[PDB]
């Protein structure tokens, strides 16, 4: 498939596909306006864009499906990070 | 049953899925798909521990119990330059802050 | 608009939790008032005494936390086919991360605290909205018009 870069703020490069990163439409919008599929954030660091990637597989796997859903886990230690960062993503 | 993966070297982390049933070699041609090395430039790990290509991931210890979505398993990654390969390195991520004073 | 039909035809349903919240059942009466039932502890099922045409919604008891049943929103009984009850499956929902972030954020503080933490004006505002049935049954009544 296609895929894309993601790159935290302390410069880890997290590789999706890009129907997976599309399910931001923030992102969306970092692809088709202001290398050609790689997205640096300079706030997000890498223990939370890390579960953010892990959240777009667990979207993209559970929704529609007949399948009991888990929880999406969080870690207390990142729960207000994770909010900012989903709160910009729009996901 | 798919099983969720992270295959990680350095500082490159990349999110994919496979069948519990396909093996290491199928599992590298995903990377060099990817990452742009054949699989005898590859080795894949499971914590300290060299995989064969012939096995399967379930075989490996990658089950769906145990690389979900939401959790995926870890997969490290070492390159041969020319020769030797390198040891495998995975940088580990960033730390978060101390839980704040309303939440601890 | 959203209430239950009057049918008085009974039919046999199954609540099954396979969520791993503690799950509230909420039957939508007669004049559309939401009405609160025991509680399903999680994983587990009760088999209920219902009515063709009632109206069945499902929560987390405690936080009241959208859920879904069914894959919907909403579960109406249908005819047991056979004397076969019908099956409520009540699973999470895939939530968005930001109300995820939420519901872990609201677990964790108290609500005198939200404003102590360092975080925009309006996600002050997203952590004070909790999940409340009665306007989410005022937005399901618009999605109708
Ligand atoms: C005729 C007619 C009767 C009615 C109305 C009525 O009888 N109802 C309303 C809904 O259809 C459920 C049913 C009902 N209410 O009480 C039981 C016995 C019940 C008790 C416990 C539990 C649960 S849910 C979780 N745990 C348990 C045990 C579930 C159901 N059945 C009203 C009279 C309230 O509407 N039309």
């Amino acid at each position: 498939m296609m895929y894309v870069k993601l790159i935290s703020s302390d410069g880890h490069e997290f590789i999706v596909k890009r129907e997976h990163a599309l399910t931001s439409g923030t992102i969306k919008a970092m692809l088709s306006g202001p290398e050609t599929n790689e997205v640096n954030f300079r706030e997000i660091p890498s223990h939370v864009l890390s579960k953010v990637c892990m959240y777009f597989t667990y979207k993209v796997r559970y929704t529609n499906s007949s399948t009991e859903i888990p929880e999406f886990p969080i870690a207390p230690e990142i729960a207000l990070e994770l909010l900012m960062a989903a709160n910009f993503l729009d996901c | 049953m798919d099983v969720f993966l992270m295959i990680r070297r350095h500082k490159t982390t990349i999110f994919t899925d496979a069948k519990e049933s396909s093996t290491v070699f199928e599992l590298k041609r995903i990377v060099e798909g990817i990452l742009k090395r054949p699989p005898d430039e590859q080795r894949l790990y499971k914590d300290d521990q060299l995989l064969d290509d012939g096995k399967t991931l379930g075989e490996c210890g990658f089950t769906s119990q145990t690389a979900r979505p939401q959790a995926p398993a870890t997969v490290g990654l070492a390159f041969r330059a020319d020769d030797t390969f390198e040891a495998l390195c995975i940088e580990p991520f960033s730390s978060p802050p101390e839980l704040p004073d309303v939440m601890k | 608009v959203l209430r239950s039909v009057n049918s008085r035809e009974p039919s046999q349903v199954i609540f099954c939790n396979r969520s791993p919240r503690v799950v509230l059942p909420v039957w939508l009466n007669f004049d559309g008032e939401p009405q609160p039932y025991p509680t399903l502890p999680p994983g587990t099922g009760r088999r209920i005494h219902s009515y063709r045409g009632h109206l069945w919604l499902f929560r987390d008891a405690g936080t009241h936390d959208g859920l879904l049943v069914n894959q919907t929103e909403l579960f109406v009984p249908s005819l047991n086919v056979d004397g076969q009850p019908i099956f409520a499956n009540i699973t999470l929902p895939v939530y968005t991360l930001k109300e995820r972030c939420l519901q872990v954020v609201r677990s964790l503080v108290k609500p005198e605290n939200y404003r102590r933490l360092d975080i925009v004006r309006s996600l002050y505002e997203d952590l004070e909205d909790h999940p409340n049935v009665q306007k989410d049954l005022e937005r399901l009544t618009q999605e109708r018009i």
